[PDB]
RNA sequence: AAUAGGAGUAGCUUGGGGACAUUCGUAUUCAGAUGUCAGAGGUGAAAUUCUUAGAUUUUCUGGAGACGAACAACUGCGAAAGCAUUUGUCUAAAAUACUUCCAUUAAUCAAGAACGAAAGUUAAGGGAGUGAAGACGAUCAGAUACCGUCGUAAUCUUAACCAUAAACUAUGCCGACUAGGUGUUGGAUGAAGUGCUUCCUUCAGUACCUUAUGAGAAAUCAAAGUCUUUGGGUUCUGGGG
């Protein structure tokens, strides 16, 4: 929140470990812990609950995506050239 | 002085106009800029064309054309003479 | 009567290539460039040279049997110029010329719609 | 196509200078081509729909489509030159021998 | 004085002395029995009173009417 | 032209007729057949769905499907909570289906 | 130089060039400052 | 789950069979795909990117 | 022109007497009357004023009866508290916002957003100082849709 | 009700304005073919480079990234930066029209904030062509360059940032008054060509040509004019090198 100026979550690491990659590191594990929307039920409960694995709390229903987020761009172009035909 | 009121160019009302790219040499120069000229040509000679009508299956000669328009900057221009430097009123003269 | 065979012609500052096919272009009749043509094989191949390319193949041609040949211009590659080359007009004279009879001639050089950059920065080539 | 074949067809046209034309330029406004364009569109895809591919061949020949769009077109802005640029095949039927034999002979 | 001429009196909006371009008109239709005050240079789009029927349609520019109608020019 | 139409016709059901939010209320309304039209948006469960359909369907009533999800029927409505499906039980001034 | 830092127009060196050799020497001053202290 | 054969060109695909028969033995570590690139005109072989 | 590049002058010429026309020679009750429904029906002034010069087809009412609109609204005691301008100006802004919430690479909509809301300030201050909005007033883009609701 | 300002309504107003979705064409490039047979590329002239394991060339398919010519301009739009395929959606905009509403709401603005080319930085794609670095062949007195051929970073998109450019109409903005003509783009008004087309009158844009007993150091400038005959309002800036 207010507590930090600019180096936020990552500041549970300290000042151990080079500075470059916790500002990589934030970026990974901000994606990582967010609450994405869920398409099927519509609500902002669908969490990583392991590694390719995301479960949306209210529906109960696990979507295998990408390891840091839900979707890859690679996945969504195969899509659509699929459906286009 | 300053030579040119327009800067060469479509200048008004415009920020940004695309460059295009020299036939001769490739230089980059903007479209409003740039040095145009159509040339409709066709390919054949004098004696070539008698040629061709000649040797022609059919009485009616179609003419093949060579359609351009081809785009000099200022530097080539001037160099192999599709303009020349005029005169400081002559400048000015759209003819 | 009368058989038509296609006659592509290939004009760039190096060299100008006269190519005989086929009315449909799939199957090949003759390839004689022009730099073969040129005794030395060197320089950029004279409207002489041109010429004596195109009286081979019309020789050729006659030869296999072909009386007559609608011509398919091409300049200089299209996208690094849309220029004929420099043996193209010979080349043409010399099959008018040569006494094969003459159908439709077109240019079906390759022409880009759009654009892309080509080589030499945006400064272009200095000399 | 009635008989099944898809294709892409490319139509031209140019403005025409009409009654009077003092004014040298001759260009249409944005929103009158774009309404032509769209009424040519509309003119092409029901020609082209309604028939066999045999019968739009001949239609091809003397220009019949660019006839009607001119027609059409003049009621919105006078045009000249409309003639069909390029018609490419999208999905053809290669097959039925017997059909290219009965449209041959 | 600027006042003798003709032509600088219909030259855009505001004059020597400003007045309305637009003017009223008195409009009737057959069948409705009634001729009615109507606006040239009106905006809102205007039906008969008497009937379900069109009386004007306003356009950019003055308004177009209709030629279903017969127009009195009404004046002060 | 179908979106505005779409919105436009929520909007006056919203500002003139009468309408219901949810599955239960509109199952109610259509078995009860005071309904006249149903809004259901594809992110409606399948079977859910399926069988609204069918109510609708033995009660000889229409069913609209929406494009936009159960949220966006909902931001339609002006209302945080999804809709998913609604029944308009009195139309507004522009009948919603005609 | 004051504020048009360019205008080539008597005998000097090119304003770009002297801009890129002071900017390379204000930074290898600053790596001798940071040195040092 | 479509013998390579009857995929269309540039789709991504994923599980390849070594040879046919193998049960997705070559592309199955994370993110992994192979290319269909192209297919042979008799239609015995099918040619693919890794 | 306070923010475009234009100076436009299409206006309202008026007519240089301020008595009525021939044509109507109507009581001034007959003319509250007519606005009245108008209000009533649930149009705003401006579009009562247009209203009624066109489907009313009377010249405007403070040349008909010596006072205008928004008074005769508010002597009646009926005049709308947020301004009909201000009101279109806040849904304006409030659809602007809705839409770059949506959309984040519209800078366009953006800048016409900044815009926009600091025109509703400036009116906001203007309303405030005339004493039309409360003393504790501030426009907040939170409260924005409570506003025109 | 200010030929101040805002707001509204109206018109199948306008436009390469912004955003999102969508879609088309073509070349180039690659792969799959295809028919050929010796050189082809390449330039001041060659060599480097590629080619008998079939290059170059032809024609067909398929893929891929890329781009939007011609039309297309002393042309349109945009606050500037900047913006050109198709169709749709979400948005804004100016002028016109108004016997429509408000009733001084304004102007220019230290502080502060927004948007802000190119390149660079950091992360994912993509890496076609072009191609800082770099590599060879030459070239040459030397060449670490121009030229030739190859070629990583980069160019492109998405996600962050960065906050400058001859970011130039080289002319701060608002406001009035000044001078003709040729034009030209968007509207409105009238008439004659055959409802529409043209032309006339008028507005808001916008250039050019001529003229300044206007200006200026002159170039030139219709603003750089109405300024020793010096004061419409205001922000910013410079004080020999």
């Amino acid at each position: 929140s207010r507590r930090t100026k600019k180096v936020g979550l990552t500041g549970k690491y300290g000042t151990r470990y080079g500075s470059s990659l916790r500002k990589q590191i934030k970026k990974i594990e901000l994606m990582q812990h967010a609450k994405y929307l869920c398409t099927f039920c519509g609500k902002t409960a669908t969490k990583r609950t392991c590694v390719g694995i995301w479960k949306c709390k209210k529906c109960k229903r696990k979507v295998c995506g990408g390891a840091w987020s839900l979707t890859t761009p690679a996945a969504v172009a195969a899509k659509s050239t699929i459906i286009r035909l | 002085p300053k030579k040119r009121r327009n800067g060469g160019r479509s200048k008004h009302n415009r920020g940004h106009v695309n460059p295009l790219r020299c036939s001769n040499c490739g230089r980059c120069v903007p479209k409003d800029k740039a040095i145009k000229r159509f040339n409709i040509r066709n390919i054949v000679d004098t004696s070539a064309q008698r040629d061709i009508k000649e040797a022609s299956v059919y009485s009616t000669f179609q003419l093949p054309k060579l359609y351009i328009k081809q785009c000099y900057c200022v530097s080539c221009a001037i160099h192999s003479r599709f303009v020349r430097v005029r005169s400081r009123e002559q400048r000015r003269v759209r003819k | 009567e009368l058989v038509f065979g296609v006659a592509h012609i290939f004009a760039s500052f190096n060299d100008t290539f006269i190519h005989v096919t086929d009315l449909s272009g799939r199957e090949t009749l003759v390839r004689i460039t022009g730099g073969m043509k040129v005794k030395a094989d060197r320089d950029e191949s004279s409207p002489y040279a041109a010429m004596m390319a195109a009286q081979d193949v019309a020789a050729r041609l006659k030869e296999l049997g072909v009386t007559a040949i609608h011509i398919k211009l091409r300049a200089s590659g299209g996208t690094k110029s849309k220029t004929p080359g420099p043996g193209a007009q010979s080349a043409l004279r010399a099959l008018a010329r040569s006494g094969l009879k003459i159908g439709r001639i077109e240019d079906v050089t390759p022409i880009p719609t759009d654009s892309t950059r080509k080589k030499s920065g945006r400064r272009g080539r200095r000399l | 196509t009635l008989d099944n074949y898809h294709l892409r067809m490319f139509c031209i046209a140019f403005t025409k200078k009409r009654q009077n034309q003092t004014k040298s330029t001759c260009y249409a406004q944005t929103s009158q081509i774009k309404k032509i364009r769209k009424k040519m569109v509309d003119i092409m895809t029901a020609e082209a729909s309604k028939v066999l591919l045999k019968d739009l061949v001949k239609k091809f020949i003397p220009e019949s489509i660019g006839k009607e769009i001119e027609k059409q077109c003049k009621k919105i802005y006078p045009l000249q030159n409309v003639l069909i640029r390029k018609v490419k095949i999208l999905k053809r039927p290669k097959l039925d021998i017997s059909k290219l034999m009965e449209l041959h002979t | 004085n600027p006042d003798p001429v003709e032509e600088s009196k219909k030259h855009k909006l505001k004059r020597l002395i400003p007045t309305p371009n637009s003017y009223f008109m008195d409009v009737k239709c057959p069948g409705c029995l009634q001729i009615t005050t109507l606006f040239s240079h009106a905006q809102n789009v205007v039906l008969c009173g008497s009937c379900n029927i069109m009386l004007c349609q306003p356009t950019g520019g003055k308004c177009k009417l209709t030629e279903g109608c017969s127009f009195r020019k009404k004046i002060e | 032209s179908a979106g505005d139409n779409i919105n436009a016709k929520l909007q006056l059901v919203m500002k003139s007729g009468k309408y219901q939010f949810g599955r239960k209320s509109c199952l109610k309304a259509l078995r009860t057949g005071k309904g006249k039209l149903v809004i259901v948006s594809s992110n409606c469960p399948s079977i859910q769905r399926s069988v609204i359909e069918y109510y609708a369907m033995l009660s000889k009533c229409g069913v609209h499907d929406y494009h936009g999800d159960n949220n966006d029927l909902g931001t339609a409505c002006g209302k945080l909570f999804r809709i998913s499906c609604l029944v308009i039980t009195d139309v507004g001034d522009s009948d919603i289906i005609k | 130089h004051g504020a048009s830092r360019y205008k080539k127009s008597r005998a000097k060196m090119r304003w770009k060039w002297k801009k890129k050799r002071t900017r390379r020497l204000q930074k290898k001053r600053r790596k001798m400052r940071q040195r040092s202290r | 789950i479509l013998p390579i054969g009857k995929m269309p060109e540039g789709t991504l695909i994923c599980n390849l069979e070594h040879r046919t028969g193998n049960r997705g033995t070559l592309v199955k570590a994370s993110g992994c795909y192979a290319t269909v690139v192209g297919q042979s005109e008799d239609g015995k072989k099918t040619k693919v990117r890794l | 022109r306070m923010y475009g590049k234009g100076k436009g002058i299409s206006s309202s010429t008026l007519p240089y007497k301020r008595k009525q026309p021939s044509w109507l020679k109507q009581k001034p009750s007959e003319i509250e009357d007519a606005i009245i429904k108008l209000a009533k029906k649930g149009q705003t002034p401006s579009q009562i004023g247009a209203t009624l010069r066109d489907n009313y087809g009377i010249p405007q009412v403070k040349s008909v009866t010596g006072n205008k609109i928004l008074r005769i609204l508010r002597a009646q005691g009926i005049a709308t508290t947020i301004p009909e301008d201000l009101y279109f100006l806040i849904k304006k802004a409030v659809s602007m916002r809705k839409h770059l919430e949506k959309n984040k690479k519209d800078k366009d909509c953006k800048f016409r957003l900044i815009l926009t809301e600091s025109k509703i300030h400036r009116i906001s201050r203007y309303y405030k100082r005339k004493k039309l909005l409360p003393s504790n007033w501030k426009y907040q883009s939170s409260t924005a849709s409570a506003l025109i609701a």
